[PDB]
């Protein structure tokens, strides 16, 4: 989850996330630099009492204004379009859970083995137990194996949501009649929260996600004590 | 002046325009809201009014009174492109539309297109004489233009008029084969493409053909000479565009969607 | 003779008035509309209601900022006055279709408002996305006027963009080619193509959305076989250029006053500035299924979107090095129009590389639907677009008026709305990346901080609203009148005095070959 | 010329529509109407229709347009 | 069998086909099996695939619908 | 039908002061009346529509 | 028509005072009705 | 069972469909059959189809090819 | 005029080029060559070619174009 005064993305949980984080900080990078250099030239042009007024010859410059922002394009390109690839990449799932979509909660059916299905509702803030966080934890969490390649399978039962979890590098939307694949690997064991992210209506702010990733044997029991 | 431009008189029908707009999309909400025709009647009256009077003013200022300069011309050929070109782009998103659903058929529909339980119309039959109608259409027009060129005031109306008939034979019949069509617009995206496409496109040859009976009017009052008749020119292009959306819904709706 | 005159106008300049005016009423609403967002976020917890009334006002501030403030304010009232002027031309080429546009947007603004009177409001976002807008999920009259509301601004838009494009082809000096016109009536011309093309397609999206809601047709219904992304892509498609067609005039007013108070004769590389607004306008049409990267759309679609939206870089990096080129060498004058110009080339800039980020699909599915879209949106539109608009406004308030603005006054302005704009933008990039998503009511706790410091700047930049009415009133108050402008030889538009006459160029500009 | 075009008028176009006009002719008369199925991807109701009874589409043919409860 | 496994045919973000390709072989191979009074048991796979990707709702309604006959899909 | 132009050319040139909308004479007045009548009516009237559906 | 500074405006400047009432009315009434809508929705 | 009934699928005088249909049909359903180990008498309609419409040189070189591992179609 | 034609082909065809150049440059990798199979349909052989040993095609690359017999 967000902490107070974050600046930057939530820690990776997942490789996809951290390839994302590197990514980001290069191209961060070139948008500070690009930044400063016109604030800078700005204020270079800005300093001098000399003038120069008469027609400028434009097409010699106009060379270096094309190029010099081409390559840095691709350079950002090149990357970018390796991680689009690698998320792509058949990877062979263990599990696949499906979630719907509903105003206002979201629903998790298990249906590789057993008719598991329940529904996943925001607590109250009135019903809040101590140290549990404002708008984010659910009642039923989403339990899933740790270390193990997860097909999630996305729709709504009503109008457009979008299942989110960014320390997962995940936002796949929920269209009603259509089935969205994404894949989910947590590196680690834990609680990762995400928000619904399509305006859905009255109480689009109030239907989190919240995974909860532990060993498999530990969602083997889970998964047959919610039958 | 020494330029050759109009300065058009201060003029009420762009304010009349305005609120006709206002009472038209007031009233289909009255209409579809509030079970009421009234605000929609009185937008239709207004929007018709307004229409009548600033196309009246139009005649006046070039027919009778010369301001359509050779300049003026140009201006408007170039407007009634542009407009044109619009409602080619208004055409492109139904024609969207239609590919979109017809192309990925989705499991509704039986995962198939034509979609489970419609019936197409046999595209050999009415279709096919409509395409018949509008394309002689496009031959009678092109028939006028060049009498009224050569100065011919008989063959010029008695063209128009073939075109204006033919125009409203493509009419009737599409009225029958919308009252005869075993789909209706409640029929799923097959019946909402078909029927929002051929409709607006209905609707365009119902302007086209109002368009070429002011220009028929208009020529039997002797108000276009051999070499300065825009009004018929621009009913003329207008009409071309119709037959070729025409061409179009037949070969995607009509053909290789049934 | 009112009447006659302000009701019934077939004169450019008077509808370039009445444009400003409806524009200027139009910012004080959509204002209003985000000091009401901002109250709502500025502490955690609800203050209005659910996220049905936030989202009412989300909406309307859109649409409102859009439609009614940015669009009539640069193509309706510094098109309408410039244009004519700076081809020597005596007016628009349909004088009287003219007045059509501009009275088609009193009657969309009433629907908009009544949409938000009746049932609920419609809470769907500016995008109006079905099922949402769909007639279960918001039942009633709300969605259909607030599609009744884009029709007519559509339609005004179509008819003034015809207008522009006819009387920049067919009424320039006859020795003037389209090579030497300003670039502010090449930015026109450009928006104008770019409306044509786009609205219908948004006229054709809307009107599908209104048969689903009350004939019957299914075009987003899955239950019919339609689908929910198909309107996602027809809105887009006008979406995209919709955004050139806002920065586009911004682009022309800013070439015009960097030059200005530069003290140039002319921009740095025209035709290259030229070219550039071509090839944006053009890339415009090819890259709107970037709103789209987290629907579900195929890696090879996406591999495509994130290239073409990339390229548009290059030649807005040309434009952004031209104006600093025209800058170059020049006897600067300081002038408050000047300040918002460079506040202009170095906010853009930085809102331009944000939406570079986001061009990246990979990257895009954590930072889609999250502030760090709205805080990219926002440095090209309220420090873009507001800034090329300020800019314009104090620049040419004198030729407009015939009376000048207290420079000092519209000095502080500039300094209250720049501490302001960045004060509630900056911060919301922590709120996107750190994921806080779009169109909510209320915020996890931890998010509280930046949207504490982001509602403060709001309020910074209201004052600056409050400010400007003041210095507007103190300028009709005090009738300073113009006397001189430097630069006639390159400004043609201030050549027929300050006002100008009713009627300019009625003997047309001697050019010869 | 005109003289060019009413031959194109008279002696391809109008003989088209003439020969389209007997080709449609007699392929016409009511074929028969298929069974009633009530699939829900047809007859769709989101909204009743803002005229009649609010369940008859506009230009509604007792003959071949079954309601959602069959034919009439 | 864990899961359903890649499938060629279905590469892409969309998975609606695959859910629907997977219901409607199932059911066709068991109204074969059940016809000649052969065993529905050669359908396993067509089954656990459905069953794993598809929406409850969704195979609920199409259940639903082929009792009516008014399953628009051809079995 | 005859060529009745001229006629028309006369009357829509004469030197009058009228704009184009009214050169016609009487009727045109009338006509505008109606038309401006009815739009404006029916502008007051879809307001107190308004009123009406803003309440439920 | 009236020509020259003041005159080429739907609005008279003759009188400062009568303009800040008018310009108040006019930028007050836009900036005020969101807020309205705002308790007009509240109130239902 | 005399011979292949009519088939609206094919309803035109060139039969080449016809035959190649139900012999892939026959081909497939006896690969299903054989591979749960179920049983190839379900497959008999398009057997008998097939055997009545096909040439027996396309049967034999069809037969051929799949043995060879150059059969086009998809079985 | 000229000068726009010129515009066009500096300001918009050779960029297009260009740029369909890079694309093409990025992909223009050796794909993984496949099983050969003797499908009866492809490697036909009803005439020996008039040149070369009869077998062999005009712009015969052996990298990805087997002979009937397979890959040399
Ligand atoms: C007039 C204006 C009025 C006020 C405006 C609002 C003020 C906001 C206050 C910001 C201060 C934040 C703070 O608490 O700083 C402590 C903070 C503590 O440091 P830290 O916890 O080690 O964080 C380092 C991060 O890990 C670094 O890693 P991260 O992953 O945590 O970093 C990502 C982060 C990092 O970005 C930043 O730190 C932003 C710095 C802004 C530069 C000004 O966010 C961004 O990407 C922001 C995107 C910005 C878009 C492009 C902006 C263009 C730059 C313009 C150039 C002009 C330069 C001359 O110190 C800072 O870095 C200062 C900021
Ligand atoms: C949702 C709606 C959308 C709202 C959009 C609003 C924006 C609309 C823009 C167009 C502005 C309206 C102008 C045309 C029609 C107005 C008719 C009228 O009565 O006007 C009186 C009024 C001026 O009154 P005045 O000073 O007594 O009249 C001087 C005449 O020379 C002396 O003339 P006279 O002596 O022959 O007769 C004048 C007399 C009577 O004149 C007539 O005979 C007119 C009779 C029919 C008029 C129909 C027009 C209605 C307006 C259309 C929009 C609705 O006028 C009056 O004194 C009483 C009229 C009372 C009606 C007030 C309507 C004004 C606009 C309403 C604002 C929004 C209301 C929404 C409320 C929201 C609450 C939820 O005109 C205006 O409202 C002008 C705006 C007010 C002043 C603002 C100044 C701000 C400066 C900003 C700088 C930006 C420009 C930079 C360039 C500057 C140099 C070029
Ligand atoms: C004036 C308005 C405007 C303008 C001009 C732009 C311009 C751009 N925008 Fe933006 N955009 C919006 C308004 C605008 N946008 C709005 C309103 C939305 C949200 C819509 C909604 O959902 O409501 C949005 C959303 C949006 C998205 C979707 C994000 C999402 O929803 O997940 C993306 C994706 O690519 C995008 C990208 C861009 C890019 C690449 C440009 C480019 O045109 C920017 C180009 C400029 C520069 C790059 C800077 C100058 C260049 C240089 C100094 C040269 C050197 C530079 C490099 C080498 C990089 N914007
Ligand atoms: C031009 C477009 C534009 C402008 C200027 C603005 C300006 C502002 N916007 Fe907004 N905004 C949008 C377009 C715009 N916005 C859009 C498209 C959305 C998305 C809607 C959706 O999600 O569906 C949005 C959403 C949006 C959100 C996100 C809501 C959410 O996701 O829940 C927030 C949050 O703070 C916000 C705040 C503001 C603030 C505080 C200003 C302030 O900067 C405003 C300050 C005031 C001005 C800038 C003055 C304006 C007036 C004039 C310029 C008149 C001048 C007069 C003369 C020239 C005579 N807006
Ligand atoms: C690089 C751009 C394009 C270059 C065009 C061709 C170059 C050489 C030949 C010139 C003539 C071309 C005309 C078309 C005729 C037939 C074949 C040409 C197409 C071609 O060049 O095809 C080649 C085969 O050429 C072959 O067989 C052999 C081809 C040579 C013999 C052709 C003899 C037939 C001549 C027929 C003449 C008829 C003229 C008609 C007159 C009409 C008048 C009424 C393809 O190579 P491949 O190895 O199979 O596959 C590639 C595997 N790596
Ligand atoms: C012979 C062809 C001529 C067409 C004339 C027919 C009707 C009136 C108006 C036509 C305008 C065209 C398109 C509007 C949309 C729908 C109508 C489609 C054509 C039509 O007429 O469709 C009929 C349904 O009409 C219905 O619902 C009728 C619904 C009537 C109300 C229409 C609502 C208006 C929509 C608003 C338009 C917005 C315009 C946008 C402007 C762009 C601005 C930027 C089909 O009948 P059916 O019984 O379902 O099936 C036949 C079964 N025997
Ligand atoms: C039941 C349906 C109801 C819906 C409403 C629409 C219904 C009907 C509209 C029919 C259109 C009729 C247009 C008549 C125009 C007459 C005026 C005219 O034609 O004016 C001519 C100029 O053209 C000009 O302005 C050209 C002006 C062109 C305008 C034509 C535009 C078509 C309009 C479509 C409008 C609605 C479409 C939207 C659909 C979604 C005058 O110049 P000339 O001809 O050279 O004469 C001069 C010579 O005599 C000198 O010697
Ligand atoms: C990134 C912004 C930096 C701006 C760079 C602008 C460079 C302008 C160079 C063109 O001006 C030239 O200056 C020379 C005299 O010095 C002249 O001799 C020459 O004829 C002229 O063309
Ligand atoms: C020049 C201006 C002066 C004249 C002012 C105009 C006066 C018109 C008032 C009549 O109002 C009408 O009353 C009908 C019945 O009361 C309504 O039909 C409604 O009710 C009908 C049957 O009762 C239904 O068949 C229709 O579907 C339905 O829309 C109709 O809509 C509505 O317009
Ligand atoms: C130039 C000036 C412009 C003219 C303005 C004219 C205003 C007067 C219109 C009369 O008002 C009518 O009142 C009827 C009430 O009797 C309504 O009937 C309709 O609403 C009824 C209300 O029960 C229902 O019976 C039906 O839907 C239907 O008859 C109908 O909506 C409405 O038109
Ligand atoms: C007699 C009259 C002369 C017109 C004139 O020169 O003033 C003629 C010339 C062309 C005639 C029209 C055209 O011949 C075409 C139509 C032919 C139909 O048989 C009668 C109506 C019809 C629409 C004719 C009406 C009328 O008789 C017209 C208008
Ligand atoms: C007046 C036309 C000038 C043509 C300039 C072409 C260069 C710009 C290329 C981008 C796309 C233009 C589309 C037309
Ligand atoms: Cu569900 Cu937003
Ligand atoms: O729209 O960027
Ligand atoms: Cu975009
Ligand atoms: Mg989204
Ligand atoms: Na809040």
């Amino acid at each position: 989850m967000a902490y107070p005064m974050q600046l930057g993305f939530q820690d990776a949980t997942s490789p996809i996330m951290e390839e994302l984080l590197h990514f980001h900080d290069h191209t961060l990078m070139i948008v500070f630099l690009i930044s400063s250099l016109v604030l800078y030239i700005i204020s270079l042009m800005l300093t001098t009492k000399l003038t120069h007024t008469s027609t400028m010859d434009a097409q010699e410059v106009e060379t270096i204004w094309t190029i010099l922002p081409a390559i840095i394009l691709i350079l950002i390109a090149l990357p970018s379009l390796r991680i689009l690839y690698m998320m792509d990449e058949i990877n062979n799932p263990s599990l696949t859970v499906k979630t719907m979509g509903h105003q206002w909660y979201w629903s998790y059916e298990y249906t590789d083995y057993e008719d598991l299905s329940f529904d996943s509702y925001m607590i109250p803030t009135s019903e809040l137990k101590p140290g549990e966080l404002r708008l984010l934890e659910v009642d039923n969490r989403v339990v899933l194996p740790m270390e193990m390649t997860i097909r999630m399978l996305v729709s709504s039962e009503d109008v457009l949501h979008s299942w989110a979890v960014p320390s997962l590098g995940l936002k796949t939307d929920a269209i009603p009649g259509r089935l969205n694949q994404t894949t989910l690997m947590s590196s680690r064991p834990g609680l990762y929260y995400g928000q619904c992210s399509e305006i859905c209506g009255s109480n689009h702010s109030f239907m989190p996600i919240v995974l909860e990733l532990v060993p498999l044997k530990y969602f083997e029991k889970w998964s047959a004590s919610m039958l | 002046q020494t330029h050759a431009y109009h300065m058009v008189n201060p003029s009420p029908w762009p304010l009349t325009g305005a609120l006709s707009a206002l009472l038209m999309t007031s009233g289909l909400t009255m209409w579809f809201h509030f079970n009421s025709m009234t605000l929609l009647m009185i937008g239709l009256t207004t929007n018709m009014l307004t229409m009548y009077q600033w196309w009246r003013d139009v005649i006046r200022e070039s027919t009778f009174q010369g301001h359509h300069t050779p300049a003026v011309q140009k201006g408007l050929r170039y407007g009634m492109i542009l407009f044109i070109i619009s409602e080619v782009l208004f055409f492109t998103g139904f024609f969207w539309a239609f590919y979109h659903s017809s192309l990925a058929p989705t499991p509704e529909l039986g995962g198939c297109w034509p979609p489970t339980g419609i019936h197409p119309l046999n595209p050999l039959e009415v279709p096919l004489l409509n395409t018949s109608v509008l394309l002689a259409s496009g031959v009678s027009i092109t028939w006028a233009h060049h009498s009224l060129m050569e100065g011919d005031r008989k063959h010029m109306l008695q063209a128009l008029f073939i075109t204006i008939t033919l125009g409203v034979y493509f009419t009737l019949l599409q009225a029958s084969e919308y009252y005869e069509a075993p789909f209706t617009i409640s029929d799923g995206v097959y019946g909402s493409t078909f029927f929002v496409a051929t409709g607006f496109h209905g609707l365009h040859v119902i302007i086209g053909s109002t368009f070429l009976i002011v220009c028929f009017f208009r020529q039997l009052k002797f108000h276009f000479t051999s070499n300065h008749h825009f009004g018929f020119e621009a009913a003329a292009w207008y009409w071309h565009f119709v037959d070729v959306v025409w061409l179009f819904l037949y070969v995607s709706i009509y053909w290789w969607g049934s | 003779m009112f009447i006659n005159r302000w009701l019934f106008s077939t004169n450019h300049k008077d509808i370039g008035t009445l444009y400003l005016l409806f524009g200027a009423w139009a910012g004080m609403v959509g204002t209003a509309l985000s000091l009401l967002i901002r109250a709502e976020l500025g502490q955690p917890g609800t203050l209005l209601g659910d996220d049905q009334i936030y989202n009412v006002v989300v909406t309307a501030h859109a649409f409102v900022m859009i439609f009614f403030m940015v669009m009539p304010i640069m193509i309706g009232g510094f098109g309408n006055w410039l244009v004519p002027l700076m081809i020597g031309a005596p007016d628009m080429a349909f004088p009287r279709m003219n007045n059509m546009s501009f009275w088609l947007l009193p009657p969309s603004f009433l629907l908009l408002l009544a949409s938000s009177m009746v049932e609920a409001g419609a809470g769907t976002g500016w995008t109006v996305y079905p099922p949402l807008a769909g007639n279960l999920a918001h039942a009633g009259a709300s969605v259909d006027l607030t599609i009744f509301s884009l029709h007519l601004a559509g339609v005004s838009s179509i008819l003034g963009a015809i207008n522009f494009i006819t009387t920049i082809i067919n009424m320039k000096p006859p020795a003037m080619s389209q090579y030497q016109t300003p670039l502010f009536v090449w930015s026109v011309m450009i928006t104008a193509v770019l409306l044509l093309l786009s609205l219908p397609v948004l006229a054709a999206g809307i009107t599908m959305l209104l048969t689903d809601r009350n004939l019957n047709t299914t075009f987003f219904d899955p239950a019919g076989g339609g689908d929910p992304i198909l309107y996602q892509h027809l809105f887009w498609f006008f979406g995209h250029p919709e955004v050139y067609i806002l920065i586009l005039p911004g682009f022309g007013m800013i070439s015009h006053i960097v030059t200005y108070y530069s003290g140039k004769k002319e921009p740095f590389g025209y035709m290259g500035m030229v070219w550039a607004m071509m090839s944006i306008g053009f890339l415009g049409f090819i890259v709107w299924a970037h709103h789209m990267f987290t629907v579900g759309m195929d890696v090879d679609t996406r591999a495509y979107f994130t290239s073409a939206t990339m390229i548009i870089a290059i030649p807005t990096g040309v434009k952004v090095f031209s104006w600093l080129a025209t800058l170059h060498g020049g006897n600067i004058k300081w002038s408050p129009a000047m300040m918002w110009a460079l506040g202009f080339i170095f906010l853009f800039t930085v809102g331009g590389l944000t939406g570079i980020v986001l061009a990246n699909s990979s990257l895009d599915i954590v930072l889609h639907d999250t502030y760090y879209v709205v805080a990219h949106f926002h440095y090209v539109l309220s420090m873009g677009a507001v800034f090329a608009i300020m800019g314009g406004f104090v620049h040419w308030f004198p030729l407009f008026s015939g009376y000048t603005l207290n420079d000092t006054w519209a000095k502080i302005h500039f300094a209250i709305m720049f501490v302001g704009v960045n004060m509630t933008f900056f911060p919301q990039h922590f709120l996107g990346l750190s994921g806080m998503p779009r169109r909510y009511s209320d915020y996890p706790d931890a998010y509280t901080m930046w949207n504490t410091i982001s509602s403060m700047g709001s309020f910074i930049s209201l004052t600056a609203v409050m400010l400007m009415v003041f210095i507007i009133w103190e300028a009709f108050a005090s009738k300073r009148e113009v006397l001189t402008v430097d630069l006639t030889t390159t400004n043609l538009e201030w050549l027929n005095g300050c006002p100008p006459p009713y009627h300019t160029f009625e003997e047309p500009t001697y050019v010869n070959l | 010329g005109a003289r060019t075009w009413r031959f194109l008028t008279f002696g391809l176009a109008l003989p088209s529509v003439a020969l389209c006009t007997l080709n449609s002719w007699l392929h016409s008369g009511h074929r028969e109407r298929p069974a009633f199925i009530p699939y829900h991807h047809l007859r769709i109701r989101t909204k009743p229709f803002s005229w009649g009874d609010g369940n008859h589409t506009f230009f509604h043919n007792p003959r071949v347009n079954p309601l959602p409860t069959g034919y009439e | 069998y864990q899961t359903a496994p890649f499938d060629s045919r279905f590469p892409n973000q969309n998975q609606t086909r695959n859910c629907w390709q997977n219901y409607l072989d199932f059911h066709r191979c068991e109204k074969a099996m059940t016809a000649k009074g052969g065993d529905v048991s050669v359908c396993e796979w067509y089954r656990r695939v459905y069953k794993s990707l598809c929406p409850i709702s969704w195979v609920s309604t199409w259940d639903d619908r082929r009792a009516e006959g008014t399953f628009p899909g051809k079995i | 039908f005859e060529n009745r132009v001229a006629e028309k050319q006369k009357l829509f040139q004469e030197d009058n002061g009228l704009p184009v909308h009214l050169k016609g004479g009487a009727t045109d007045n009338i006509l505008y009346r109606v038309t401006m009548t009815l739009c404006l009516g029916g502008t007051l009237y879809s307001l107190y529509c308004l009123g009406w559906a803003s309440f439920p | 028509y009236e020509e020259g500074p003041g005159k080429n405006i739907p609005f008279s400047v003759e009188n400062k005072w009568r303009l800040l009432a008018m310009m108040t009315l006019f930028f007050g009434s836009g900036f005020a009705a969101p807020f309205f809508i705002v308790r007009h929705q509240l109130l239902k």
